[PDB]
């Protein structure tokens, strides 16, 4: 289990890791967040108590460094850094273990759900998504736009999500129009599968991490995304089996994960109806189907 | 975007464009079996795509070879039409390309889209004007060369007789509109106001009368009075 302390809490915040959140208040003995479990990419996000104004947040895998929190006062946010100094860290961690200052990851042990979104999530992929090369970890926030968002500004700060657009040269083979509109087999398997992705798991990883920024952060281009990613595989004639039991489990969790009140604004209700009743695979979600059918009727 | 009453005077511009009207293209009898089921027969039909700056009709025939051992007929017919503009506007010298293409039916939007991705620059617009173009097979020319054929066939025509040589393109377009609107509206009573009088003659070259100046306002006349006087047999005014 690895650890992310913090210098200080300055400012009083509301701090997201993962689907957990909790509030520290402007001045309290708050020095982090421990047993955080090793094996899985994490996001420590934060809303400030004061402007609610950018939600922001950071992609990190324990495994690939030591880094903590410390809010700067100029660019009035809590910053995500890296302590290559091993020895000094431990010490640090320690001595705030050892004074109780860490709040700890509230994981039950049934509970799966974090695997369950992340299953398909590399910090390597993150990190081509965000690109900022000489940090471990990726900051994103609730305003970033996506590459396809900004050529329809800054491309430094920006999501560089796998460009899907259904009625564009690369989606449509010169004499296939028609096949290729009605059918998006080509465009999912040849163009995206092999092409692109090279496998299904990068493909989900994307599909996966694009619902959890939008999810965190509010992010509207990523929320755009994930129902693209979705819609081009349900949009396919023909998808390899496994393909399609894995989607049917990764969006069982995450409609399962969705904060029942923020539904009005994550969930797409042409892309949801057309996905489970009228595609291709309308048939083929059977999980998904039910949660969706019971949790969310009024979108259908 | 769409293109409606506001930006009428838009058709009349200076910037080449085509109407394109699919409702002819599928055309089917519907008709009982022998064992009491029902059962389509296709007949030839035809893409309508005219410039209504000049008049010219690019009158593609359809033959109803292209359906044989095809399925979901009425949605192939939409995406056959867009693959047969998409190939007159490649058939075309770059500059009489055409900078936009307006749909009469919105179903036609989507077709024609994928088809002319290679065409960026030419807009792809759909219309509110209700205009009557499926009542070109009622001028007897176009039906004539549509049932003669016998394989694919593209046909051109000037819609516009020699009319542009007395009237601006928006008063041909406008008459146009109402003589097809009367043909589908009464199309036996259209004709017999059309040619009730044998003095005035089709030209070989043509596909309306001769009339003259006056007598097109006469027509034009009877032809609002036949439009009238359905509306008021269809609503009991
Ligand atoms: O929002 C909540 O429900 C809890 C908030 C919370 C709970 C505990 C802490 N702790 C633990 C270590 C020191 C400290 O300050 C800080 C906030």
């Amino acid at each position: 289990m690895n650890t992310v302390p913090f210098t200080s809490a300055p400012i009083e915040v509301t701090i997201g890791i993962d689907q957990y959140s909790f509030n520290v208040k402007e001045n309290q003995p708050f020095h982090g967040i421990k047993d955080i479990p090793i094996g899985h990419v994490h996001v420590i996000h934060f809303q400030h108590a004061d402007n609610s104004s950018m939600r922001y947040g950071y992609w990190f895998d324990c495994r690939m460094g030591n880094f903590y929190i410390q809010y700067d006062p100029k660019d009035g946010l809590y910053k995500m850094m890296e302590e290559r100094d091993g020895a000094k860290f431990e010490n640090i961690v320690h001595n705030f273990k050892e004074r109780q200052m860490m709040v700890s990851y509230p994981k039950i042990d049934e509970d799966d759900t974090w695997y369950n979104l992340t299953e398909f999530v590399q910090m390597d992929k993150i990190r081509k998504i965000v690109r900022k090369d000489e940090n471990q970890f990726s900051y994103v926030d609730s305003s970033m736009t996506t590459v396809q968002e900004n050529e329809l500004s800054d491309p430094a700060h920006s999501l560089n999500y796998t460009v899907i657009n259904f009625k564009s040269r690369e989606a449509i083979r010169p004499g296939h129009e028609m096949e290729d509109f009605l059918d998006k087999s080509y465009y999912l398997n040849t163009v995206m599968l092999q092409g692109i992705f090279k496998n299904s798991s990068n493909y989900f990883g994307e599909l996966q991490f694009a619902f959890l920024n939008a999810m965190f952060f509010g992010n509207y281009g990523s929320s755009l995304q994930w129902h693209a990613m979705i819609e081009l595989i349900c949009s396919s004639a023909t998808v390899p089996k496994h393909m399609l039991d894995k989607l049917d489990e990764i969006l069982y969790y995450q409609i399962k994960t969705l904060p029942e009140q923020y539904s009005d604004i994550l969930l797409n209700e042409r892309v949801w109806n057309i996905c489970l009743y009228s595609s291709f695979q309308k048939n083929s979600l059977h999980n998904t189907e039910k949660i969706m059918e019971n949790k969310y009727p009024e979108l259908l | 975007g769409a293109m409606n009453s506001s930006n009428y005077a838009e058709l009349f511009n200076n910037d080449i464009k085509l109407f394109v009207d699919d409702t002819n293209v599928y055309r089917v009898t519907v008709h009982k079996t022998f064992e009491g089921n029902v059962a389509t027969k296709a007949i030839n039909g035809c893409i309508f795509t005219l410039n209504p700056k000049t008049g010219h009709l690019f009158l593609k025939i359809i033959h109803t070879s292209v359906w044989a051992g095809q399925k979901r007929l009425s949605q192939l017919a939409k995406w056959k039409t867009a693959e047969e503009v998409s190939a007159l506007v490649r058939s075309l010298p770059k500059e009489e390309q055409p900078k936009q293409i307006i749909v009469t039916r919105k179903a036609m939007l989507d077709p024609l889209e994928v088809h002319m991705l290679d065409f960026p620059n030419i807009a792809i617009r759909p219309t509110e004007l209700r205009l009557p173009f499926s009542a070109a097979m009622s001028i007897d020319k176009l039906s004539d060369v549509v049932m003669k054929a016998t394989e694919p066939q593209m046909v051109l025509f000037n819609i516009y007789d020699d009319w542009l040589d007395r009237i601006s393109s928006y008063t041909a377009f406008s008459r146009l509109t109402l003589l097809l609107r009367a043909l589908k509206t009464n199309e036996e009573s259209a004709k017999m106001i059309l040619l009730s009088d044998p003095t005035i003659t089709i030209k070989s070259y043509h596909l309306w009368p001769s009339f003259t100046d006056e007598q097109w306002i006469t027509i034009e006349s009877q032809m609002r009075d036949l439009i009238l006087t359905e509306y008021g047999r269809k609503y009991n005014v």
